């Protein structure tokens, strides 16, 4: 059921957990560094888990898709063909920015955090900088121990702060991925849909130095030896069985103002969806003619598809459940309840009004802000502006550099500059700049930026062509050139005649002003948001209702039971899909083209000792009433005894609006069955060595 | 798929 | 399950029946004039049943549609608005050709029948003529008792003959029909589909004279008082429950040769569906400009829509289950199996070879034969030809007249000429003449008819448009002129300058020779077919398979249980639909425009004492694994105790191909729940007088 | 609908 429960709520959900079917004690689950919870790691726009004492890690194919794409080329396309390393020496690096974060300690810092903020008095921007100074000090102290990375989280609008300390594994290698016709069977047609038939899994291996300490890639590094790892279920999963997931959901917005929902539904999601689809069409068209563009833009293209389709789905679900009306009625109730309290209700009412004022400030420039950020997110202008900002920041002492630009951030910045080599073609990027240029010209005069209007010298197709012809002169298209600029000082950027760099230098004062506006807004949110959210919480608690914080990229536990759902009168989705379902969708063309070995094994009924007698086949995917979101991809699904029964990977179509307004009847996790993983590694794209390592072969 | 947006 | 059992097989299905859950004795189902089977009646194309001691009969809306349409005008459209007689004096005639047939006797006449056929010797045409003479003589003897209509049925290719004798009630009056938005909710979009939400019922009342004998319509007739009528169930029908149907399925083709299947699938069904859709489009466009056309052609339109969609469905179902390949494969196994019996199995093999040869002969003229028949079924050509043929037959003694043209046929003929007044618009019929002339001139040279070329004198637009203008001068567009020709003699037809009568006279010789060709093939079929089918039976038996004859418009029993089906991996259709499912389809536009009283009652949860607890609502339609087809519309669905739980009305999409190859997994009846009948008549379009009449008021 | 075709 509903609830992305933080570890600290475990006492509160131990009753419900046992009634749903958990046979482990909740005390065993409370031990976040023990068995099995200590096996769960963050990637961390995704989740994964160890499944071997020798550092083997399972996650989704969608999670490893960036890694797989980084190691693919047009001639040797691992996305299309799959990858299997027969020995550990055959494993390829997953890229310099691949990470596995293993949890080491959580600490509550609420008191000190609120003290730091309170100290700044009545000034909004000082409030933001005080919290930033606190966070940088706290993290620096925490990361004094080598090999560890720390993160400060805010929960329930600034009512609670906790610091997480993680061992940071820096050398992650690709060990196995199925062919993309299994890992992403059905492609974007099946994305966000049930019935699903997708074997969304892949394996990494974590490596550290011989000293045991984390190290960046090196042929002298050796497999990390996790304290705990998961084991496959020995009992078959069936309908109604207990399941639970622990993972790292990114964000939900269930506590938003009705006005914030209204703007997201009316402007944000349709705007983004549209921009994403425009860019998708262009790049699709270009890739059809050029196999190098196709492989190089594959990961970008997966994200644009996923997010655009998710937004279309949310807009549809909002209409399905009248979300706009449910937010308006619920807020009326909260605001009435507060007014019924005179004195002690006044601060939440004041807070409400301020959040509305801030929403209105943000709206005034929303088109300029979005369009600018996306324009500057193309590969050459993104690189130039990042590199030039770094050069500015390096002039300050480290403690005073903007987060993202401190010494601790250097490894990631540099890694991103190299990774872009596999994700960049100038001919494609020029069409993306052209699209964003044409969108900037349609903005009204009051949403324009002087520095961009000047750099353009006009408002017509000829100015656009000139700007593109000039940017074509940049040398930032080669990796070695981006890395030169990574080390160069401010003056050097300000002297250069590279047109991408000249663009950076000219817009940067403006970027810096917008950031101050965001920081000032965020400073007032820091005062108003905790106060309004405490009042929501107190209202829902007085209503009986569930109280848990919105997702914030920290570790959460959700639980429930395998079950389908009823999309309409006269029908039901069943909880499992089966091998014969995969074959029934076969067309022989992308995205319904399974490997031939899969088609043969199914036709010959080779079930590999993994058949569930209750469904007459080997299960493929299943539905359950768990509460997951973006960031839970790859999370392990554990049964009544803490054994691995699948991996979380998607939501059904009707579920996606639950980010704003939760609908119990139509919100289900979609997961890939562990037996399907095993089946593929037996009969389809064989990996006898990993099965034995795990050890189910 | 539930990767980060 | 599978099986359209004749009542003489009851002995054999007695244990299957008890195991499926029947709680009456099979002996009680055997009594065809007893309780409850004596309540089941034939309408001629549909089934119905008595439901009160005062002659009340329930059937489908789709079954009463003809009668409802006959009583409708553009100003007072009963199809749209429904009909309700507060008293029996308010009941209107269903039309002069409506009938209720109440079964009196069945006798086996096989020995005499095949003796009469044998006495013709080795001559195909004489073989047909011999059976014709035997049939007529038998019927005339059976029909000597006033008030009774008899029919000879051939089963299993001519292996068995039985004579049915029925009481012929020929004053049938409409008592109730719900609005078309209930009786046909979802229109042609939902036709042949589940989930279904359609209140497919209507009520007639049957009349006889004061002496108690049948009589045509008279204001002095009184309601028939049936010996037996059905009672509504007192137990709630649920998933898994026993159900059975008795009724009058038209035709199945499960024992056809494979070549016969291939012929139907590749040529017959696509040809007809194509022609039907073309005529739909024409009449649909004229309907929009003209409500008189719209209402006068609404019955014809429901027929074309229904059949053309059914054939579309069947073509899809053949592909889904490789029907071609199954026929091929079973044919091989029977043939293989026959020659493994040398001398003994040689007749069957001769028989197969001959049937094959008759199919080729038939195929030779099929474009001609079909185009001519459809051309001659336009309103004025149909009338002129039928009426000319009648005048020819009237010249012979009645015993020698063609079936369909004997004295016993006269009421049906005269009634049909009257009912055409409500189904005929000159302007519309002109466009269908044009259509068919155009299709005719498109035929290749072999495939043409001499007489039609001559009459037409040309093969281009000029010829057509002359024929049309020529035919515009017929006087047969009025009912009084049709009846004048109904009584006129042959010489008077031959003297006439009416252009449509002139056509009829010009082509009758041709039609007569075609009729003779057809009767020759049928006479060769008469010898071959039964020998082969006894063999197919003998084989199926040895394979322990189900053996029952293909449908032939006689009375059958099917039984089974309420259950859904799985159209696809990951999904299941539930056995029931509910009221809420009806309102969820509301669009406010035809065909999803429920009456307000229905939207309002469902909103207020006005369930009228009829909610089934297991589904939270009043049930609407349900699925079950019975084996029904065309002709079963209107059949009562009886429960374990022989009480009424619904009416059969449709099949699901995947089921329609079961006409040729039976698929148990995807073959279901759709039925309207008795409780939804009652609901509608309580809460939506009330008829508390009928409810009180049926003891449920 | 299962009327006669
Ligand atoms: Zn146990
Ligand atoms: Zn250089
Ligand atoms: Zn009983
Ligand atoms: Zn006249």
């Amino acid at each position: 059921g509903e609830g992305m429960w933080v570890p600290q709520q475990l006492p509160e959900i131990a009753g419900p957990l046992k009634k749903a079917g958990l046979k482990l004690s909740p005390q065993q689950i409370s031990d976040l560094t023990g068995d099995p919870m200590g096996a769960v790691v963050a990637l961390g726009g995704c989740t994964a888990s160890f499944v071997s004492p020798n550092g083997l890690v399972v996650t989704n194919h969608a999670c490893a898709y960036g890694a797989i794409q980084l190691n693919s080329t047009a001639e040797n396309n691992l996305i299309k063909n799959g990858f299997n390393a027969p020995t550990t020496a055959d494993e390829v690096s997953a890229g310099p920015n691949a990470r596995v974060f293993v949890l080491d300690e959580i600490t509550d810092v609420t008191k000190d955090a609120k003290a730091a903020i309170a100290a700044a008095g009545d000034d909004a921007l000082a409030r933001t900088k005080a919290l930033e100074a606190f966070e940088k000090k706290l993290i620096a102290d925490c990361e004094a121990e080598a090999g560890f990375r720390c993160r400060l989280y805010s929960f329930s609008g600034g009512n609670t702060y906790r610091l997480f300390k993680n061992l940071e594994i820096k050398d992650v290698r690709l060990a196995y991925a199925p062919p993309g016709s299994v890992g992403k069977f059905g492609g974007d047609i099946d994305n966000w849909m049930w019935p699903r038939h997708t074997g969304d899994f892949a394996f990494y291996r974590a490596y550290v130095g011989k000293d045991g300490k984390p190290a960046a890639f090196s042929k002298d590094n050796v497999p990390y030896q996790p304290k705990h790892w998961l084991k496959f279920a020995d009992q078959p999963l069936g309908a109604g069985d207990f399941v639970m997931v622990a993972g790292y959901p990114g964000s939900t917005n269930r506590y938003a103002l009705a006005a914030e929902f209204d703007n997201t539904a009316q402007w944000t999601y349709p705007t983004i969806a549209r921009h994403y689809k425009n860019q998708i069409a262009m790049v699709e068209a270009a890739g059809k003619q050029n196999a190098d563009i196709q492989v190089k833009y594959a990961a970008t293209m997966a994200g644009w598809n996923n997010t655009s389709k998710n937004y279309d789905g949310q807009l549809e679900g909002f209409k399905r459940i009248d979300a706009a009306g449910q937010k308006l009625r619920e807020e009326a109730a909260v605001l009435g309840w507060l007014k019924g309290q005179g004195a002690k209700g006044q601060p939440a009412l004041d807070a409400h009004a301020k959040l509305l004022d801030l929403l209105e400030q943000s709206k005034a420039t929303r088109d300029r802000d979005l369009t600018l950020a996306l324009f500057n997110n193309t590969a050459m202008l993104g690189s130039a502006t990042q590199l030039y900002r770094l050069s500015i920041e390096r002039e300050k002492p480290n403690a005073e550099r903007e987060s993202g630009y401190q010494e601790r951030d250097l490894p990631a910045i540099e890694g991103g500059l190299k990774q872009l080599e596999r994700r960049y073609v100038a001919a494609m990027d020029r069409q993306l700049q052209e699209y964003w240029l044409n969108e900037y010209i349609k903005l009204p005069a009051d949403q324009r930026v002087a520095a961009v209007d000047a750099w353009l010298g006009g408002n017509d197709a000829a100015a656009v062509k000139r700007a593109l012809d000039r940017l074509a002169g940049t040398k930032l298209g080669s990796t070695e050139e981006r890395l030169k600029w990574f080390a160069a000082d401010r003056k050097a950027f300000e002297a250069s005649n590279d047109p991408a760099i000249q663009y950076a230098v000219a817009v940067m004062p403006t970027l810096l002003k917008l950031e101050q506006e965001r920081k000032t807004r965020a400073g007032e949110n820091l005062a108003a948001r905790p106060v309004y959210l405490q009042a929501l919480a107190d209202y829902k608690k007085s209503q009986g209702e569930f109280v848990y914080p919105d997702a914030n990229l920290s570790l959460r536990i959700t639980f429930g039971n395998v079950m389908g759902y009823a999309p309409k009168d006269g029908m039901e989705y069943t909880p499992f899909t089966t091998l014969e379902g995969v074959v029934a969708k076969e067309t022989g063309q992308d995205p319904f083209d399974s490997p031939k070995a899969l088609l043969d094994a199914v036709a010959a009924k080779r079930y590999g000792g993994l058949e569930d007698k209750r469904i007459g086949s080997v299960p493929v995917n299943y539905l359950s009433d768990l509460d997951i979101t973006g960031g839970n991809s790859g999370s392990p699904v554990l049964d009544a005894h803490g054994k691995l029964v699948g991996l979380a990977f998607d939501g059904n179509w009707e579920s996606v609006s639950s980010n704003w307004v939760f609908d119990p009847k139509m919100t289900r996790m979609i997961a890939v069955d562990g037996r399907y993983l095993r089946w593929i590694m037996q009969e389809v794209y064989p990996a006898p060595q990993l099965l034995k390592e795990m050890n189910v072969g | 798929v539930y990767i980060h947006p």
